[PDB]
């Protein structure tokens, strides 16, 4: 199977104050989400899925004694990728830097205010890796995203 | 009555060690048949009063038959005998006596 | 597969349609094909497929069916429809060819 | 359930002949039938298998034919090692069954 | 050697199976009768079509195995893989196993719409690549009895080369087809 | 577009015959060369065929070792042999034109039936 | 569920004299490797991640017993497609050549050296087809290696 | 995994008949089919799908007692992807139009006759959606094809 | 880890080959570096890598080897081949050399 759910919303998406802990509103444009309805290794993009299933969920169906586990064993399969995961928890096993879903980095321009689509940040030894250690994906991030503006 | 027979060498696996009854006037029969695991066939006539035990450790199988009956006088032969399965043309033969 | 062909012969007067018939072995899914031969001259194709007409054939031929039986209907026989008609398979091989029927 | 049959039963035959001895079965058999020759007072040993190979050290005088339900030994020479008594076994599935067995004299 | 569109060239490659052990067993087939899969290059399964048998007790021990942890856990993997994937069984009595001393031995009596249709489907799906020789499906074939046995690694099959396939294959549909025997699972 | 089977002859039973037929009006490596069989008298008989792109020969039944096929993409030319002669071996042959089979990962196979046919090269024995 | 297991390596993937029979070191370009990560109808890309599997499982993590059943069996999914093997099993049961997993085809460039993405050998009654049965696919592999040198 | 039967046939597909009620032999060029093999959320590619293997299971298989649902349950996910029906009967549950499989639309090009790749109707109160309601969809299948054409 | 070189002292005449061993504590995979120090010069990188060469290195000095054991071989050795070899793994922190082997 493949993921099914789209993202609500001109064309982008903005994350509330609340799904962000000591932080604001943060919005991210068409050309970022849009990725989203292709890839199928992007952690941001399911985490994306995950809140919005949760937001609409909450605002249109009501609760009662907090037994939802229905309604995510049901849709779980049409938000997420299970061997995303899988592929974390390899990597993890051979001790290598992986990502438990928490944090993420992305690139801002200062004038325009175009950013990309945001990459899981990575965990070594149970500690965030330091900016020095993945600056050339960060340079990859970069060099793609003015290609892709250019044209 | 109780026999016992232990093979020379070869393998124990894979083979069918079977009992065979020559009565005095009378023919060649078969009364049992075993193999490496705990499988047994039996011949119906005399089915309810014998036993056939197989011990692979040392290579050995055993025939037990009870309400021994003087008409059941007869030589007892322990055989190895081989069962092809394989292709149409099927083949079983006592190989070695 | 061996095919073959039920009427083996057929005395039909011009004017009127005519009908041919092709039972097959074994399966043979729209892979059919009609050839006629005119009194010594090589066979022509007719109908390749199970329901389509080569270039040039007029449109008085027709075939039909498929799987197993077939069939082919010429609707205005005339002088130059006076042939002998094969029915071939091509679906597996060896290619096999049908007894062939006179229209006469 | 399936029964084998020896049609020949007690042969007096002179030495240096052909011996030919038929068994058949109830109905058409699994395995092909094996021919055993049992000498009087000795343990018997294997003649043909698969009723047309022959085991080791069988002399090539022995042969077998049949298919379905008749099954044939054939002997091209006698001699007198050559008369004892002769069987023929089916097996199926573990039930094994022998024949009626006939006898060769001088 | 022929060039297409005058600049290409058409070139061709093999990939060895046989380096992909330690991590997934292989299977491959050596005649019509004897088929293979292999763990390692210690252990395997031998998977027989005979009309011979050798289990005549409808007996299957497997609370009892489990009980006595005896055999190998790869093998009993592999043989729950192969019994769970068998469509709309039914027929518990046409199945007998033997588990003593740690060894496995799995007999499936064979003797459409029967049992012996979906071992077969099983079957052909394990060993995938050779078994095709003994053919909507409904698949029915002269032998009686299938039965599975544990061997060691050897040089067997010769009519195919070994291959992940089936059994990667077979692990998706794994129960998938089961009939439901209680109200309560 | 059409095939010429260098007309006919005729030669004494024993002897070896070699029939010729020359394509013309297209790319002969794309299409390969099926032999047609007609007795006196009977229907079509299939012989084999021969791919021109390679040479790869599909046989008939009973015409292995009897009967060969060659190709000549040199002079556009289809060769049949035939080595043996017998008193119903007498016929008319035909060369005829068919692509050959195709086959792909993404797609249903398409197979092909004789196009276009030479005229007859009568052999008697 | 797509997988997400990416090739290891500039940009290509060379397959050892170890995965390849009767044959000595063979390298994959870019170009060609970058449809493994996007098309999910590729034997080839599929063995291709299972041998990358094999060879980084067996580099990072040690052996005992041999009995790595368990850790296939958890990311059996995260490197193939199971439905592709599936529809090469229905195109075998309807009498039509099918993906054998054991050879396969590619177009060379005689002089640039450029290398198409293998294709498996189709093969039909226990014996390989021969190249007169698929030539159209080989030209059509062509015209697309044409097309995308234009570009 | 995901879908990997792969249509029949220049190079569109043409639904006959009988697939479908009070309607003559439609066909469907080459530019629209083709979506139908990248696409994952698709609903008219999956039926497509669906129709294409009964047609050649009826013509290759033999049928016999028509006890075909181990066929149609073995290779059930090579033709259709689950979690479009799963996202269809979440929209249902939250009371948003869905679509039950029913009824499509397209876009005809009057001179030209090409067609866009049909979108199934939009169900509510157990009835159909009407133009109005969904026309701004409309529009932009339009617009999308109108770029398909400047190309 | 902490890594060692068994041999440490090479007493060879020049013109035959010489072979040295590195052990590992642990498993380093084809992350192992081989170094050459001339007397009182810095060291220098001869192999990074299990089996590749530094630039400008001669194709004399060959690596081999791999997990634990690794193996550096010289062919023709020369008269500036005459220097003190060291083993470096960098597969995990922190960096570990060996004990340093005289080769005369
Ligand atoms: C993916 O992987 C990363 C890396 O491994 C991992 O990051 C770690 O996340 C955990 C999340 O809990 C972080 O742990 C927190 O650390 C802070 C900082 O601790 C400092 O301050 C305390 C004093 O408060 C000192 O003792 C300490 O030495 C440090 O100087 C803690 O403050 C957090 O504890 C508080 O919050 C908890 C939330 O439940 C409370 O339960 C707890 O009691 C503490 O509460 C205090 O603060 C409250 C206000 O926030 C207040 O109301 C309470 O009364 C009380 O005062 C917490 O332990 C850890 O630091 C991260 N590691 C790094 C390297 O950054 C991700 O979590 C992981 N993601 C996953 C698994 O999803
Ligand atoms: C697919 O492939 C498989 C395996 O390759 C094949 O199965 C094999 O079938 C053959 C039959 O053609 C079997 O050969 C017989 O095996 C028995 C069993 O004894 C040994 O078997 C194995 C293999 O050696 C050993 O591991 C085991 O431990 C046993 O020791 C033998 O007893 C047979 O030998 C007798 O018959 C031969 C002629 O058939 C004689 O040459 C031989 O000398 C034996 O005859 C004589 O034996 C005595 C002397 O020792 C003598 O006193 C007697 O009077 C008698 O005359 C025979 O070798 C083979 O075991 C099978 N292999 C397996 C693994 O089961 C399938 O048939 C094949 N499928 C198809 C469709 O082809
Ligand atoms: C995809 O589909 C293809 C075709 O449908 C299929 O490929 C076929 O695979 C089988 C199995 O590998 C191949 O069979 C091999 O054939 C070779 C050559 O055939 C002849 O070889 C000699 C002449 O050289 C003849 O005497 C012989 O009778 C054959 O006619 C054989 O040599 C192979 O046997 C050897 O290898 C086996 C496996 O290792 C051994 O079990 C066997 O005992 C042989 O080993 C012996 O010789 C070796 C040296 O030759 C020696 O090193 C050994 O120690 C030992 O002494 C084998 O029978 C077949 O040719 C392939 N092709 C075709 C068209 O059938 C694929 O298997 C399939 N893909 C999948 C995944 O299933
Ligand atoms: C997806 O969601 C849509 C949205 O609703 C849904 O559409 C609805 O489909 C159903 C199923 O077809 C439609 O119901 C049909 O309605 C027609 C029209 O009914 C009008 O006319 C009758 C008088 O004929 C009035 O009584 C009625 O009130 C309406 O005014 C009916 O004619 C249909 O019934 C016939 O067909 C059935 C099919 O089996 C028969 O079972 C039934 O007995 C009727 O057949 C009779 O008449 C035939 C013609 O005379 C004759 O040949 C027969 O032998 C027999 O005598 C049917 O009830 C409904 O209208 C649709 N709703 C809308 C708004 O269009 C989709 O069905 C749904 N899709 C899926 C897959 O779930
Ligand atoms: C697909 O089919 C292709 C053609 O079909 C074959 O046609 C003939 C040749 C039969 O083999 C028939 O059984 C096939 O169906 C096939 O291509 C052909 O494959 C064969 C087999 O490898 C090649 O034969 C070899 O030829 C070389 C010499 O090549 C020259 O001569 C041939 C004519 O014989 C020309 O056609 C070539 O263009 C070259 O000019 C021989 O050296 C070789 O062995 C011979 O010599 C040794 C040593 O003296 C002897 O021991 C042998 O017994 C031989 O006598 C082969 O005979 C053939 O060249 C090749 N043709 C082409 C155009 O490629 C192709 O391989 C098939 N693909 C498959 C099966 O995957
Ligand atoms: C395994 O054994 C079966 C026979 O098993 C017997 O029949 C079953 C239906 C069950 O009742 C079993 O309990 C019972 O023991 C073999 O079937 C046999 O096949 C052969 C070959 O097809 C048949 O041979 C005949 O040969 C003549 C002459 O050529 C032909 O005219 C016949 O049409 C037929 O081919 C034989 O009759 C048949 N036996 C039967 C039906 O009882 C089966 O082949 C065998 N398999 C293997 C691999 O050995
Ligand atoms: C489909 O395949 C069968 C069998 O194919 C056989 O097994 C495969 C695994 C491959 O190894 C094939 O190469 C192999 O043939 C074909 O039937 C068989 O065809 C061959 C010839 O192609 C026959 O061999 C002949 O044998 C006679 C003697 O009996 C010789 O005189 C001939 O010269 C020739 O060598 C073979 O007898 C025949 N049958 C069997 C059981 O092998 C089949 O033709 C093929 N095609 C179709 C449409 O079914
Ligand atoms: C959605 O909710 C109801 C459901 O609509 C009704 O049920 C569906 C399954 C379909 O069968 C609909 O065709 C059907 O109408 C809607 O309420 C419905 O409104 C219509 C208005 O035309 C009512 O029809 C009227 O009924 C009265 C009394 O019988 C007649 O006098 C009128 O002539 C007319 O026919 C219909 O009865 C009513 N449904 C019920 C159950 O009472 C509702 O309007 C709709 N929501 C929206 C926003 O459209
Ligand atoms: C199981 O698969 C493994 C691979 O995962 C096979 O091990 C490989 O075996 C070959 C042949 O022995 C080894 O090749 C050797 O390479 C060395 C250089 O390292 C060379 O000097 C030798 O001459 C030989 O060619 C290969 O290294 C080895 N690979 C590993 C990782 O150990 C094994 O053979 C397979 N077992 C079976 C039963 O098939
Ligand atoms: C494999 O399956 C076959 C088919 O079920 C088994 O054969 C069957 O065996 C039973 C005995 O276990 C037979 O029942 C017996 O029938 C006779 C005659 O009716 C009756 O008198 C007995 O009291 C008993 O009920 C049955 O007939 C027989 N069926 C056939 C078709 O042969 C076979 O035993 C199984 N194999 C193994 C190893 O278990
Ligand atoms: C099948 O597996 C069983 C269980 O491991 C094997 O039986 C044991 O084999 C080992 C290895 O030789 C012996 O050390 C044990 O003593 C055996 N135990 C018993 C109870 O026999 C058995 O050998 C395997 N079968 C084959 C053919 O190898
Ligand atoms: C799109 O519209 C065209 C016409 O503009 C349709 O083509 C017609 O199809 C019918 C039925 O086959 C024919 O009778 C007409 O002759 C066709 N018209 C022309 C101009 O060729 C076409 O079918 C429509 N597309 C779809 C998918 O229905």
């Amino acid at each position: 199977g493949t993921f099914t759910w789209t993202l609500s919303d001109p064309g982008g998406y903005c994350l509330t104050r609340w799904m962000l802990i000591e932080a604001e509103l943060k919005c991210f444009g068409n050309t970022a989400v849009a990725k989203c309805n292709e890839k199928h290794d992007e952690e941001f993009c399911d985490m994306l899925r995950l809140f919005d299933f949760n937001k609409q969920a909450i605002q249109r169906l009501k609760a009662e004694a907090q037994t939802s586990i229905q309604l995510i064993n049901k849709a779980v399969n049409a938000l997420i990728n299970d061997q995303l995961i899988m592929k974390n928890h390899l990597r993890d096993i051979m001790g290598i830097p992986y990502c438990n879903y928490s944090k993420y980095w992305y690139l801002n321009h200062t004038t325009t205010g175009r950013t990309s689509l945001p990459k899981c940040w990575l965990v070594s030894n149970g500690s965030y890796l330091n900016e020095t250690h993945f600056s050339d994906d960060i340079e990859q991030q970069a060099d793609n995203m003015i290609t892709e503006m250019l044209q | 009555l109780s026999l016992s027979c232990t093979v020379d060498g070869e393998s124990f696996n894979g083979f069918f060690w079977t009992w065979i009854r020559q009565p005095p006037g009378k023919g060649l029969e078969w009364i049992g048949e075993i193999n490496h695991l705990a499988s047994t066939g039996y011949n119906p006539s005399l089915k309810s009063r014998v036993t056939i035990s197989v011990d692979t450790s040392k290579n050995q199988f055993s025939l037990k038959l009870t309400s021994v009956t003087a008409a059941d006088t007869a030589v007892y032969y322990c055989a190895r005998g081989y069962s092809y399965g394989f292709a149409w043309p099927n083949y079983h033969y006592l190989d070695v006596w | 597969t061996t095919l073959t062909q039920s009427p083996a012969t057929l005395s039909v007067s011009p004017g009127e349609t005519a009908t041919l018939s092709c039972r097959a072995s074994q399966n043979v899914i729209n892979n059919l094909a009609w050839y006629q031969q005119k009194p010594g001259q090589a066979p022509r194709l007719l109908i390749y497929g199970a329901s389509t007409r080569a270039t040039g054939i007029p449109a008085r031929f027709s075939g039909s069916g498929s799987g197993t039986e077939f069939t082919l209907t010429i609707s205005s026989m005339q002088s130059e429809d006076f042939a002998v008609y094969y029915c071939q398979q091509y679906n597996d091989w060896p290619r096999s060819f049908g007894q062939g029927t006179r229209l006469d | 359930e399936i029964v084998l049959t020896q049609s020949p039963a007690t042969l007096s035959l002179s030495p240096g002949e052909r011996a030919t001895l038929s068994c058949r079965a109830s109905q058409s058999v699994s395995s092909y039938l094996a021919w055993y020759q049992h000498k009087p007072g000795q343990a018997p040993r294997l003649l043909i298998y698969g009723a047309s190979k022959r085991a080791t050290g069988i002399p090539s005088r022995f042969s077998g034919s049949g298919s379905g339900t008749d099954f044939s030994l054939t002997i091209s020479s006698l001699e007198p090692e050559d008369f004892a008594v002769y069987y023929c076994q089916h097996r199926s599935d573990w039930r094994t069954t022998f024949g009626q067995g006939t006898r060769l004299e001088i | 050697t022929s060039l297409y569109k005058g600049v290409y060239e058409l070139q061709t490659l093999e990939l060895n199976m046989e380096t992909l052990n330690m991590t997934m067993p292989l299977s491959c087939t050596k005649n019509n009768s004897h088929h293979y899969i292999m763990v390692g290059n210690e252990t395997g399964l031998e998977l027989t079509l005979t009309n011979t048998s050798i289990i005549n007790h409808k007996f299957c021990n497997l609370s009892d195995a489990h009980k006595k942890n005896l055999y190998d856990h790869a093998l009993m993997s592999i043989i729950s893989t192969f019994h769970l994937s068998i469509p709309n069984f039914n027929q518990y009595e046409a199945m007998s196993c033997d588990f003593n001393g740690g060894k496995i031995s799995v007999q499936y009596n064979l003797s459409c719409g029967t049992v012996a249709n979906g071992v077969l489907q099983t079957f052909m799906r394990m060993a995938w690549g050779g078994s095709y020789i003994a053919l909507w499906d409904c698949i029915m074939t002269s032998y009686q009895y299938l039965i599975i046995q544990n061997t060691t690694w050897e040089d067997h099959c010769q009519f195919s080369r070994p291959s992940p396939i089936g059994y990667l294959g077979l692990l998706s549909q794994r129960t998938r087809d089961i009939y439901i025997s209680r109200r309560l699972l | 577009v059409q095939l010429v089977q260098s007309g006919a002859e005729v030669k004494k039973p024993g002897a070896s015959v070699k029939v010729s037929c020359k394509a013309s009006g297209y790319t002969f490596t794309k299409y390969g060369i099926s032999w047609v069989r007609q007795a006196p008298g009977q229907g079509l008989e299939w012989m084999g065929w021969i791919s021109a792109f390679n040479g790869y020969t599909r046989y008939g039944q009973r015409f292995q070792g009897k009967v060969t096929m060659t190709t000549d993409t040199s002079t556009n030319t289809a060769s049949l042999e035939v080595r043996t002669l017998t008193s119903n071996d007498t016929a008319v042959y035909y060369c005829a034109r068919q692509y050959p089979d195709q086959y792909s990962s993404s797609g249903w196979p398409r197979l092909f039936a004789m196009d276009v046919w030479g005229q007859g090269t009568t052999v008697t024995v």
